This record gives C-alpha cells, sequence and structure tokens, in this order.
RNA sequence: GGAUAGUGGCCUACCAUGGUUUCAACGGGUAACGGGGAAUAAGGGUUCGAUUCCGGAGAGGGAGCCUGAGAAACGGCUACCACAUCCAAGGAAGGCAGCAGGCGCGCAAAUUACCCAAUCCUAAUUCAGGGAGGUAGUGACAAUAAAUAACGAUACAGGGCCCAUUCGGGUCUUGUAAUUGGAAUGAGUACAAUGUAAAUACCUUAACGAGGAACAAUUGGAGGGCAAGUCUGGUGCCAGCAGCC
C-alpha cells in the first residue's frame, strides 16, 4: 500500500509525518533554525556597510593562479570581521585603507564565488561612491 | 487614510527570455505593425491569456449554465464590439483560438494605416501622437486604440490640424514670415 | 462671441437652496477657453433671472480643445445668493473684497499664547510693568 | 606576500584608443524598424547560417 | 459570603487529590499583533501579511487613580525606575509609537510649506476649531499607451516580370548615400480663463521652439547554458574575467 497510510482518518500521520520530513530540507532548516539572522555576518540583511581594516593577497584556487584583491572589513553593526572582494581591475587602489565601504554578497548565498578560497562578500561603494563610478572614472573620491 | 487606488499590470513577460523562434517573431511583429516596445507585443498576448483563461472556464461548465450563457455572451459582444473575432459567429468557437495578430490589427496605428490617411504604420504612429487624427470628433494620440468598429466609418483628420484650414502649421508659420522677408 | 454656443443640461430645479442645477458644457473651436466675466454675464441673459445670481466653475477643457464641460447653477436673485453661495466663489467673482487675515501658523501661535493667559490681562501688564524697575 | 603591487596592471598598460564618432542609431520604434528591414527584407544570404555579427574572413 | 454593572475561584471561609495530557498537555522559541488579504499558480500547494479596512494593545518602563456614561486616559493626575530640561541653587517643569522637523541607528524611508475649499468629526445640534483630512514640496522602488523623428526625389546590388544583341529601358524601390526638400509636433518658459482667498501642473497664444554634440538612450551582454565576433590592438596563470562548466 505504498507505505504511507491512507485511511480518510490518517490526516494527522501524514502531517506529523511530512513535519518530521521537511527537517531534511537544507532551506526549511536553514530558515527554521534563523542560522541567517544568529550565524551569518550581515545578519540576514542584503547589504552592510564596515571599515577596511588591510589589503589582501588572496590566492586563487586550483586549477587557477591568481592573486584576489580583497580587505579585511570589520562590518558597523556587528563588530564582526569579514572578507570582501573587490571586484574590478585596479578598483584595489580605491579601496586601499581604513575607507567605509558597502559590501554584498556573491550571488552563491554564503558560498564561494568562484576559485576565491573562504570569501562570501564583495565591495560595491567606497565612501558613498559607487565603485563602478570610480572605475569607469564617472566619479571621483573626495580628496578633503 | 484614503482609500487606495488599485491598480494592476497589463503585459507579461515571457518565461524564457533568448527564444530565437520567438524573438524572431516578435520584433517581425514589430515592424509589420510598426509597435516601438516588446512590452506592446507582451501587452496583447496577456490580454489574450486573460481572454483564453475566461473562454476555458466558462467552456468547462455545461451547456446553458447560467454562468457561460451571461459571460460568455457578454465576452463575445465585446469582442465583436472590438473586431478582433469575425461577427459571422454563434458558437463561442474563435475565442479560444484568436491569435496574436488579430488584437494588433485593430490598433489605431495600423487602422488608420490601411484606411488610406497614413500610408504607413510608422507615420501613422508618427501621425497618431502628433494629433492629426479624430476618432469620434475627439483627437487622439494613442497608437493603441481599440477601434469599436463604429468608429472606422467615423476616423478622420483633426479639424485642429493642417490640411483644415486656419492652421498651416509652425513651420509653415515660418515660411510665410519668408515669403515676405524674401521681398525685402 | 462668435459661435461660442453655450448651453446647459440636466437642469433641476432645486428650490431648498432656492437654485436651478445644471452642468454647463459651451463648444468653442478655435478657441483656447471661455472666462469667468464671459461666461458668468452670457449665462445671465439666456436664462432671465439675475445678473449675479450665477455662478459657473468645474470647466474642464476636453483632451485637444474643442469644448468645456463643467458644473452651472442660476439664483431666484442676487439677494438670495448672498445666503447661499460659498465664500471662495463670491470673493472670486467679486461679490467680496476678503479682509486679509493671519497665517494659519501665526493664527494657531497666538491662540498658544493667549491660552496661557488667565483672566482678560490688563491687570498682568500693570505688574509686570510695576516689578520692572527690580 | 608582495601582493601591495602589480594590481590594476593591464588596466594601465592597455594603448588609449578613442571612440569614434558616428551618427547616432534611430531610437525607438524606428530602432525596431531598422532591426526588422536588417533581419527579414534582406535575403541576400539566409541558406544555412544567417550570420548577424561575421567578422572578416 | 464579599466584591463587581453583572456571571464566574473574581476573592475569602472545606473535602477530595480534583483538573490537563502522546488526539502532544506543560515547558522552550518565534528575526509572532490576529484577520480581510499579498506574491506565486495546470490541479493540489509554498511563502508572506509592521502597513490604507476590522479587531487588539500601548503612549519611555512598571504601578495606582481622579473626573466622567464611558479611561485604569498619558498632547489627565500621582509615585518609583531610566533618561532628561530651566534655576541669582531655595525650586520648577516632562513624555512626538500625532504632523513637520532634529539626533542616533542602520542597507533602508520626504517639507520644521498652504488651507479648512473638499471628506468628515467635535461644541452651547444655526458663521468656531480640526497637522483628522485635503493641497502643494521631496520621491525615477509599484503601476498606466505615452517622445527620443516621420514623408518625396536622386548614382546600383538584384526574393521578380515585357520583349531576344537574355549587361538595348521600365507605374514597378528593400538599402549603403556625412545629396536635399514642399513637410509635423512635442519638452516646455502664467498679470490671460478654468482650482486652494494667497499658487501651482494636459489646452490656446499681440509672442516662442528642431537639421545634428543637434532637443542622441541607457543599462547589461556577445564560449555554453542563453541571442548575439575564431574582428583588431594590449596583458601574458599576470592583470583580471568567470552565478556553473
Amino acid at each position: 500500500g505504498k507505505g504511507k497510510p491512507r485511511g480518510l482518518n490518517s490526516a494527522r500521520k501524514l502531517r506529523v509525518h511530512r513535519r518530521n520530513n521537511r527537517w531534511a530540507e537544507n532551506n526549511y532548516k536553514k530558515r527554521l533554525l534563523g542560522t541567517a539572522f544568529k550565524s551569518s555576518p550581515f545578519g540576514g540583511s542584503s547589504h552592510a556597510k564596515g571599515i577596511v581594516l588591510e589589503k589582501l593577497g588572496i590566492e586563487s584556487k586550483q586549477p587557477n593562479s591568481a592573486i584576489r584583491k580583497c580587505v579585511r572589513v570589520q562590518l558597523i553593526k556587528n563588530g564582526k570581521k569579514v572578507t570582501a572582494f573587490v571586484p574590478n581591475d585596479g578598483c584595489l587602489n580605491f579601496v586601499d585603507e581604513n575607507d567605509e565601504v558597502l559590501l554584498a554578497g556573491f550571488g552563491r548565498k554564503g558560498k564561494a564565488k568562484g576559485d576565491i578560497p573562504g570569501v562570501r562578500f564583495k565591495v560595491v561603494k567606497v565612501s558613498g561612491v559607487s565603485l563602478l563610478a570610480l572605475w569607469k572614472e564617472k566619479k571621483e573620491k573626495p580628496r578633503s | 487614510p484614503r482609500a487606495p487606488r488599485t491598480y494592476s499590470k497589463t503585459y507579461s513577460t515571457p518565461k524564457r527570455p533568448y527564444e530565437s523562434s520567438r524573438l524572431d517573431a516578435e520584433l517581425k511583429l514589430a515592424g509589420e505593425f510598426g509597435l516601438k516596445n516588446k512590452k506592446e507585443i507582451y501587452r496583447i498576448s496577456f490580454q489574450l491569456s486573460k481572454i483564453r483563461r475566461a473562454a476555458r472556464d466558462l467552456l468547462t461548465r455545461d451547456e446553458k449554465d447560467p454562468k457561460r450563457l451571461f459571460e460568455g455572451n457578454a465576452l463575445i459582444r465585446r469582442l465583436v464590439r472590438v473586431g478582433v473575432l469575425s461577427e459571422d459567429k454563434k458558437k463561442l468557437d474563435y475565442v479560444l483560438a484568436l491569435k496574436v495578430e488579430d488584437f494588433l490589427e485593430r490598433r489605431l496605428q495600423t487602422q488608420v494605416y490601411k484606411l488610406g490617411l497614413a500610408k504607413s504604420v510608422h507615420h501613422a504612429r508618427v501621425l497618431i501622437t502628433q494629433r492629426h487624427i479624430a476618432v469620434g470628433k475627439q483627437i487622439v494620440n494613442i497608437p493603441s486604440f481599440m477601434v469599436r468598429l463604429d468608429s472606422e466609418k467615423h476616423i478622420d483628420f483633426a479639424p485642429t490640424s493642417p490640411f483644415g484650414g486656419a492652421r498651416p502649421g509652425r513651420v509653415a508659420r515660418r515660411n510665410a514670415a519668408r515669403k515676405a522677408e524674401a521681398s525685402g | 462671441s462668435d459661435a461660442v454656443t453655450i448651453r446647459t443640461r440636466k437642469v433641476i430645479s432645486n428650490p431648498l437652496l432656492a437654485r436651478k442645477q445644471f452642468v454647463v458644457d459651451v463648444l468653442h473651436p478655435n478657441r483656447a477657453n471661455v472666462s469667468k466675466d464671459e461666461l458668468r454675464e452670457k449665462l445671465a441673459e439666456v436664462y432671465k433671472a439675475e445678473k449675479d445670481a450665477v455662478s459657473v466653475f468645474g470647466f474642464r477643457t476636453q483632451f485637444g480643445g474643442g469644448k468645456s464641460v463643467g458644473f452651472g447653477l442660476v439664483y431666484n436673485s442676487v439677494a438670495e445668493a448672498k445666503k447661499f453661495e460659498p465664500t471662495y466663489r463670491l470673493v472670486r467673482y467679486g461679490l467680496a473684497e476678503k479682509v486679509e487675515k493671519a497665517s494659519r501658523q501665526q493664527r494657531k501661535q497666538k491662540k498658544n499664547r493667549d491660552k496661557k493667559i488667565f483672566g482678560t490681562g490688563k491687570r498682568l501688564a500693570k505688574k509686570v510693568a510695576r516689578r520692572n524697575a527690580d | 606576500h608582495g601582493s601591495l603591487a602589480r594590481a590594476g596592471k593591464v588596466k594601465s598598460q592597455t594603448p588609449k584608443v578613442e571612440k569614434t564618432e558616428k551618427p547616432k542609431k534611430p531610437k525607438g520604434r524606428a530602432y525596431k524598424r531598422l532591426l526588422y528591414t536588417r533581419r527579414f527584407v534582406n535575403v541576400t544570404l539566409v541558406n544555412g547560417k544567417r550570420r548577424m555579427n561575421p567578422g572578416p574572413s
């Protein structure tokens, strides 16, 4: 009889059985445990601002050989220290040190974007100015 | 607070964006009818979806059901009025077979093109937007009008437009000054 | 005054306010729109009820010109429109000249200040004056 | 170590090739008409590939 | 029995261990006010619902109360806790989770504007008040067609046709043409009428704007998924790209 009960009065068993077995789903488990709220460095938000502490030279994961440009960032709202990628070419020279940056995830929902080990976040703004603006020379960072 | 103003969308984006067969047809459709966007096709197909959904639900009901006897007749009268489906039917047939080409064939952009006052779908669209058209007594500039089959004989040029007397147009008025300035 | 062809529609006899209630629609080809000093006296002569007992408003121009529709109303007398016509329309038509008044911010602030004062206030000025020396 | 250098390299060695002046393309239904008369009214070569941006060979 | 407006362990004077519980009690959590609803759909579903309506609760945290038909009211009072203002220091004054606004917080959110003209409420039901409400200001998240050019001539490349030197022309146009001309209208500049008593924002004018930066359209992408370059220079496991390969 296919396993599961079929009787017209077995709705409770089907309900409880489904409830128990939804815990084997990764997304349901993560949502109802509140892991993003309690463990993720953004606290469950899309973005976070922080202060650059140091320039990074994260090596590429095999088989690619490259030095990804990243920054240690201590988030303002938490104090948690994260690593954010500075995406485009030469944009490290815009995010040098001690500035206030806006960070976003990599699109992997908390995993590695590519051959970059351990990096979950990327830079999108520097001192209130979009990193794409500085890379395309449309705007310039405040000199004073 | 004041009661909220309701609003609703009119178009729907296709599920798969880069479809060669669908992309070619839609841009082929825009050329033959002079439309500016794919959204101008998306809305017609969205409008058609609400119509096929309406007739499909109605046709699941049995014959001589008061719901489809009233709602089916109302949908027929509205669609016949706008001229999308043929008027020589009384069988609730064409509705589910209505194609996208039927709806934008009834638009004023093409309606004034084939009525001889426009000479092109692009010329009509510019003509439509520049207000050289009156449907009844009233000037319109809507490329998507859905003429109600009582206005195809009512179309005419706007009285407040060139070729209507006492109104040559701004560029003509400048040449009127040039006519006197040329001698002087 | 040429082919203005002003006319009224839906004329209903409203004697509780003692007036005639209707909508007024004008056809003004080759014309922007007709004004108050034109429409009001034109509505007066067509009705022969009074001169300043006429009121018009609304008057949206049809999309693309040509004609305009709005609302109108005619009283039995000018002395009867004085008792019913709204004040802002009377001031607009010239039947009353409103004296300048303090702004809402300033009016409310003055009410806040004199609510802080109990009594008429004549004696308060004397005590402050008598105590101002030291 | 030594990563505090060599960043932004190829963007700094790329020769500056300025944009060429061209007229503006039609925009809107006019641009839509441009694609329509680029794709369907020219039947010079629609045999096997219908190339869209073919380079010199 | 007391209390209550009233029922009632609501509270006060006794037995019986009475009541609940795997049909999940009782604990714990809730990045939980509930619902009408929202998003998403073949059918079933999954997720959301602080928030325009309804109900509940609260007025910085607790507690207590006066008046009053109705409040355990906070733009009423009393007290403690935290915070906090003005003092010639003896005292006095509180409370924007109303509106506008300010600071902080953060990824995240507007004007210290005009009015009762409308909607409706309040009073001594008959000229008042109303940041309730409306109006305007900011506002390219959300939505609705909406302009960013349209028509004609003028040198050949040939989805094709009359005749046979099949390159001896064509009412017939698909377009390279930075070759023109007879075009058309909008963005919009208020002491002019139409709405708020002070004004604004589609129309029409003693009056105006269009021939290239003109008065251009951007955002993304061109290996595959997923339509679109084995085109050209530069870098050369570097720089960088790459949601996945």
